[PDB]
């Protein structure tokens, strides 16, 4: 029984980036895939110019989904739940509804677009630290569960024209009356950077999202089949270092995911309203882990408060 | 802020140093605050640049707080003052090759 | 690791209006950032005007119905551009103007009382003859 | 009025809205291991705030005149002043400290009072 | 932990059906590779999968089996079928896959 | 696919260090999972290591455990074999062998445990 209590005309902030729940959850899930799913290699370098360390463990694999994990509190420590529709990230929030434990939160440690969590307020959700700054991450999560069915991956294209239209025309209204948005190719970098890891029935596809932003919008369509990739040997996503692991049972592989949010990168040129251009990336393990727990704080409390009165009783 | 002198065609490293041993999201940039390289906690993140193929950042230092830029076969196009982002208390690195 | 920055130099006739600026660097939104305008007669004590908290355009008393406060939110590119608005610039209004930038969403340490915060940050100062 | 159910300038309705809230108090293999030993902690906890709560010098509750003189270098409250409306957060917190500093010191000092004049009056 | 094979000697004429086994300690049944090995040369790869020949092997090497023993079956003895033959399973972890014992085809 | 050309043939003393090359041109070196495989005179193979290239990870026998080092060179694209603590049946063929691995350092990587391509041979004599 979730409990739950709305806070009336109560202008309540809040920032996603001091959270201090989101804290714990990082610790929590490395300690986990540290006992949990064992690559056959880690590396860890370090000076003991350094020295590269390995363990060297069993690698068995298994059909992995990922759970919904609430958050609860010890006595006390109330938890506030914003439930506004304009939250920025950093911005103040209208309806608020504290909470004793979270909601429904299904997260899943993933690249540049977040897959099966929440949703944003009724387009997508602009929350970033910095709305237009060429120097931060843009942290936006989707309102439509973008079903992606990969056996390579058979990406619709209608939902996705939707999706690039629905987030251009909030970046216009965040940014640019006038303005054109155009979506460029992948930024560059490592495997998980330039193409996307998520959870494929446990194991990790990975297609170059280069195919799909070259999207031209304007202010005044049966699969899109990316190239994937059989994941065998990865950077380790927990800290910095390599992995090997067991192949797949399938050499085909099938399974069922929506995705469920937007981090990508940026130019950064200027550029500033004449074109905007964007290209995918991001989706860092430290801002995925700020991004599920966003509209939280924890505060706790004893039975007492004053009025300074001549009441003068006894004792 | 820092000086570094260079010479045309030379593997020059340009370390990003911060007062913590940590690994935090840094950011190497060109005058320009165009995005050269950073990180996702554990990947290498090329980001947009014309140094794509000449920068590049060492692994191990990061946990020791330094988030370093190695440029391979040196230009004087290559020569800028770049800026190490990290902790907010940027030491924006200088390189002069002529 | 943060600096206020005011608007420049600004002389205007007796009876007129005024936009000032003040400029914000390493700030993100007013609505974290809720600034409190404070005059200063040339020379004397600081008079607090009044304040845009939550986009809230509003001054005190005294000077209500005369002084309203607009805050241009941007970020990034352009660092929160917090403005003001005093009508009928008589003689008497020859001061010289402030803000102030403080955090709002930390609620817990010591910044703000009804409104009117600690203020931690100033800008330059505008001295403003109107002649 | 409602948990957090209002927003107005501070001291008093507060201590009337939590005067109708302390009104009505009350509002009114298979099964289990881990949950019992959280509520075995919280009540341990719950209890001792209680035990704690019942070495005090007031024992009541919203209106309380215990014995620390809340001086004049605290005291700027005008008569009527004292009871009319309070919501107010970073200032609450301060103000709930200053809540708190009078409480101890208030129980202290009734304590200090109670056990004085329990070794000086000696009423038969 | 771990491969052999249960002819040790034959001195069997070059045109017999030869015998060529592959006796193991645990079940693969689905990891297992050939190999011809003339004495004092290097193993040459006949059958990898244990279910599906090599690229330039012949159709002559009929390897077969599922479980633990294996069976590699030459119908027709060519002169050049004579070697030491090995099998290797590489099913389970930590990799530690010996080699077959052998069997000499000598005429 | 690989070609593998050993060291010579070399003559020891029972408890002395020996090294025994392998040089491979050919495809990727680093992508490729090499393995010494020694030659007994007469029987059955005695299974000493495998060493995948990039991950740099020679595994050894449990028997030959102190007593072999298996190391590589990914520039000059040799690996190296060093016995110390020798015995009168250690004179044997050695075979660093290659075989396509896959991608170890990119993707889709299978572990395989059979070999296609080898090396020359080396009759390391101790005596
Ligand atoms: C997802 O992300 C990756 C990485 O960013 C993209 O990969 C780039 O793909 C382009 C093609 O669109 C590549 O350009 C091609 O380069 C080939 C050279 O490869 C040889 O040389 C390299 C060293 O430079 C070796 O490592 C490699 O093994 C090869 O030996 C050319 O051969 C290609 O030319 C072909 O097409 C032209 C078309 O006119 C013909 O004229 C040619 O004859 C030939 O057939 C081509 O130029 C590029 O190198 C890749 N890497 C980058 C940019 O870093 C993916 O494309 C991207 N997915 C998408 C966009 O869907
Ligand atoms: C969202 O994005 C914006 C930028 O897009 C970020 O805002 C920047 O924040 C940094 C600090 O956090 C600011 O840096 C500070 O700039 C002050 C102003 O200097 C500028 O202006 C003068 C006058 O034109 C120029 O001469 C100068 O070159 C700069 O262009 C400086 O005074 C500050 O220096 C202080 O600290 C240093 C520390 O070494 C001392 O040496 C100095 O004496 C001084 O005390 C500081 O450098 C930057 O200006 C901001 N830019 C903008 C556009 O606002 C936000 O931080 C970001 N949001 C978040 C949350 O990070
Ligand atoms: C992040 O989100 C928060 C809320 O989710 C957001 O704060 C909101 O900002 C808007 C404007 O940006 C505020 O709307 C104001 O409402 C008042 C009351 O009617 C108006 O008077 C305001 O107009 C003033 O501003 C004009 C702008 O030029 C002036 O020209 C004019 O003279 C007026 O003075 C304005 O419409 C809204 O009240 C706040 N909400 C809260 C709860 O504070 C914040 O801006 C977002 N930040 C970013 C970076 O997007």
């Amino acid at each position: 029984n979730p409990q739950e209590i709305h806070l009336e005309n109560v202008t309540e902030e809040f920032n996603m980036w001091k959270n201090n729940m989101v804290e714990q959850m990082h610790t929590d899930i490395i300690s986990l895939w540290d006992q949990s799913l064992k690559p056959c290699v880690k590396l860890t370098p370090l000076c003991v110019n350094c020295n590269t360390s390995a363990i060297t463990q069993a690698c068995p694999k298994v059909s992995f989904e990922p759970i919904p994990i609430h958050y609860c509190a010890p006595a006390g420590f109330a938890i506030l739940k914003c439930k506004d529709k304009k939250f920025n990230g950093t911005g103040p929030c209208p309806s608020v509804s504290t909470v004793q434990c979270t909601h429904g939160i299904k997260p899943v440690v993933s690249t540049q677009l977040l897959l099966n969590g929440s949703l944003a307020e009724e387009e997508v959700m602009i929350r970033s630290e910095n709305i237009t700054n060429n120097a931060k991450n843009i942290l936006v999560q989707f309102n439509t569960p973008v079903q992606i069915n990969c056996t390579h991956c058979n990406v619709s294209k209608a939902t996705w024209n939707e999706t690039l239209g629905k987030v251009v025309k909030q970046l216009r209204k965040h940014f640019g009356n006038n303005t054109i948005i155009r979506f460029a190719n992948s930024s560059g970098g490592d495997l998980e950077v330039t193409t996307h890891s998520f959870n494929c029935g446990g194991e990790f596809f990975y297609c170059n999202t280069s195919g799909l932003f070259n999207s031209t919008w304007i202010s005044n369509n049966d699969s899109i089949t990316l190239p994937c990739r059989i994941k065998q040997i990865i950077n380790m996503w927990q800290r910095i270092g390599q992995a090997m692991y067991a192949p797949p049972i399938q050499g085909v592989i099938r399974c069922v995911s929506n995705i469920t949010g937007l981090i990508l990168t940026r130019d950064g040129g200027s550029t500033n309203s004449t074109t905007e251009t964007f290209r995918p990336g991001g989706g860092d393990m430290r801002d995925n882990w700020r991004s599920e727990l966003y509209k939280y704080k924890v505060v706790k409390i004893e039975p007492l408060g004053v009025a300074p009165t001549r009441c003068k009783r006894r004792v | 802020k820092k000086v570094v002198l260079g010479k045309k065609g030379d593997t020059v490293e340009l370390t990003c140093t911060a007062s913590q041993k940590k690994s935090i999201q840094f950011h190497w940039k060109n005058s320009n605050q165009i995005k050269i390289l950073g990180n996702q906690g554990s990947f290498l993140t090329k980001g947009p640049s014309k140094l794509n193929d000449r920068a590049d950042s060492r692994r191990s230092l990061w946990d020791q707080g330094n988030f370093p830029l190695i440029i391979k076969n040196l230009k004087i196009e290559d020569s800028d003052t770049y800026i190490c982002e990290v902790e907010d208390q940027k030491e924006e690195v200088q390189l002069l090759v002529f | 690791q943060i600096h206020l920055v005011q608007s420049g130099t600004e002389v205007k006739k007796p009876g007129s209006s005024v936009t000032v600026s003040c400029k914000a660097y390493g700030v993100n939104t007013f609505g974290l950032y809720a600034v409190n305008w404070v005059r200063q007669a040339p020379g004397q004590s600081l008079e607090y005007i009044g304040q845009i908290w939550r986009w809230k355009s509003s001054a005190s008393h005294h000077f209500r119905g005369r002084v309203l406060i607009s805050a241009v939110d941007l970020t990034g590119s352009s660092p929160p551009i917090s403005s003001l608005e005093i009508k009928n610039l008589t003689s008497d209004d020859t001061a010289v103007y402030f803000c102030t930038t403080t955090s709002t969403y930390d609620k817990w340490s010591g910044l703000h009382h009804d409104g009117v915060m600690a203020f931690s940050s100033w800008g330059q100062g505008t001295l403003i003859s109107v002649s | 009025l409602g948990f957090l159910g209002a927003a107005g300038s501070t001291m008093g309705a507060a201590s009337m809205t939590l005067t109708v809230q302390a009104r009505n108090l009350l509002s009114g293999t298979v099964w289990g291991i881990k949950q019992l030993q959280a509520r075995v902690l919280a009540v341990e906890r719950y209890l001792r705030d209680q035990q704690l709560l019942g070495i005090w010098g007031c024992s009541g509750k919203l209106i309380c005149c215990t014995n620390v003189p809340w001086n004049s270098s605290w005291s700027n409250r005008n008569l009527s002043e004292i009871w009319d409306n309070m919501t107010w957060l970073q200032w609450d917190k301060e103000i709930s400290n200053y809540t708190q500093i009078i409480y101890g010191l208030l129980e202290e000092s009734q304590n200090q009072q109670e056990k004085n004049e329990q070794d000086l009056l000696a009423l038969d | 932990d771990i491969m052999t094979q249960s002819p040790a000697t034959l001195s069997v004429s070059p045109g017999e059906r030869a015998t060529l086994s592959c006796r193991a300690s645990e079940s693969v049944s689905s990891d297992l590779a050939w190999y011809q090995q003339k004495p004092g040369q290097a193993p040459r790869l006949l059958i990898y999968g244990a279910s599906t020949r090599a690229t330039g092997v012949p159709a002559r090497f009929s390897g077969s089996g599922s479980g633990a023993e294996f069976t590699l079956t030459i119908s027709s003895l060519q002169s050049e079928d004579f070697a030491v033959y090995y099998c290797q399973q590489y099913n389970n972890w930590p990799p530690r896959y010996t080699f077959g014992q052998g069997t000499r085809l000598e005429i | 696919e690989v070609q593998l050309v050993e060291s010579g043939a070399e003559v020891k003393k029972p408890g002395s260090s020996v090294k025994v090359s392998c040089k491979a041109s050919g495809d990727t070196f680093i992508r490729y999972s090499f393995t010494w495989v020694r030659q007994a005179p007469g029987q059955g193979l005695e299974w000493m290591g495998r060493i995948i290239t990039i991950l740099d990870v020679a595994h050894y026998a449990p028997h030959l455990q102190g007593r072999v080092t298996i190391t590589a060179d990914k520039s000059t694209s040799t690996v190296y074999l060093e016995l110390r603590n020798l015995r009168s049946d250690d004179t044997a063929v050695y075979f660093c062998a290659g075989v396509y691995e896959g991608e170890a350092d990119e993707g889709e990587y299978d572990n395989n445990g059979f070999l296609k391509h080898w090396g020359q041979g080396t009759l390391v004599t101790v005596s």
